[PDB]
Parts: structure tokens; sequence; C-alpha cells
């Protein structure tokens, strides 16, 4: 745990001298394209499974259900 | 005084008289404090500043 020597230069502003609220809502639909363009594939890969065995415990039970009758 | 003043008199002449003071050229373009910081790290010098 330690340091390293570094050599860099940085300038910086004072916390009061900026507008600090305007930049959440600055280009929201870019962001929101962004985002879901680069984690669609992730997105897919969480909810395939789910959807899946769903869809066939509810077809199986049904199926079950109606052959059971007279 | 009088010496200095009689010798200047006759020697300080071509001088351009431009009616300008340094009251319009300070009162256009202010000094303004702004408030920052410049950080330059180097590291391979002894002793800081
Ligand atoms: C089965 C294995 C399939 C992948 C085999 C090697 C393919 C290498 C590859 O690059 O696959 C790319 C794809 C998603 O990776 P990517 O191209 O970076 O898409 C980002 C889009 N935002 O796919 C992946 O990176 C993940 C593949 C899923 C792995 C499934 C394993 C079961
Ligand atoms: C109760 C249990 C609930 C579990 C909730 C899941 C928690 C998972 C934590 C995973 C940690 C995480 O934040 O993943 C981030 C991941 C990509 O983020 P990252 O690549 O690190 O940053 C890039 C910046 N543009 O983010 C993504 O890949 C986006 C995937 C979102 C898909 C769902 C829609």
């Amino acid at each position: 745990k330690g340091f390293v020597p570094m050599k860099a230069v940085t300038y910086g502003l004072s916390p009061f001298q900026q507008k600090i609220m305007p930049g959440l809502w600055k280009d929201l639909p870019t962001k929101i394209h962004h985002k879901v363009s680069e984690n669609w594939i992730s997105a897919t890969l969480l909810l395939g499974p789910l959807v899946g065995v769903y869809s066939y415990v509810q077809n199986y039970q049904e199926k079950e259900k109606l052959s059971h009758r007279y | 005084h009088e010496d200095i003043v009689e010798q200047v008199k006759k020697l300080f002449t071509k001088l351009s008289t431009d009616p300008t003071t340094a009251s319009q050229l300070v009162a256009k373009e202010p000094a303004i404090f702004t408030g920052s910081e410049v950080r330059m790290l180097d590291d391979e010098i002894p002793l800081a500043q």
C-alpha cells in the first residue's frame, strides 16, 4: 500500500462558479439510445428463460386441466 | 526646482498630445477575481512551493 511518482498538471474551478442542475436532463434521448443499444443483449439474456419457462408451465397446466374434464 | 523646471520647459517638446488618460483604459476591461487552482506536480524536485 504505497504511492507512485506521477508528473501531471491539473486546473480546477471553484464550486460556486458553475451551473449544477442543468446537466441531468441535457440530452436524455441519445443517452437512452446508447444504453439500450449497449445492453440489449444483457437484457435479453436476463429476461429470456423466465418468459420461456412461464409460458411452458402455463401451457402444460391448462392442457392437463382441460384434459381431465368430462 | 526652478532650474529643473526651466530646463524641462525648454527641452521637452515634440511629445504627442493624445487626450487619453489611464481612467478610460481601466474603466473598461476591469479586474475581476474568479477563484480557482493550478497544480503542477513534478515529484523529482526535493521541495514544494
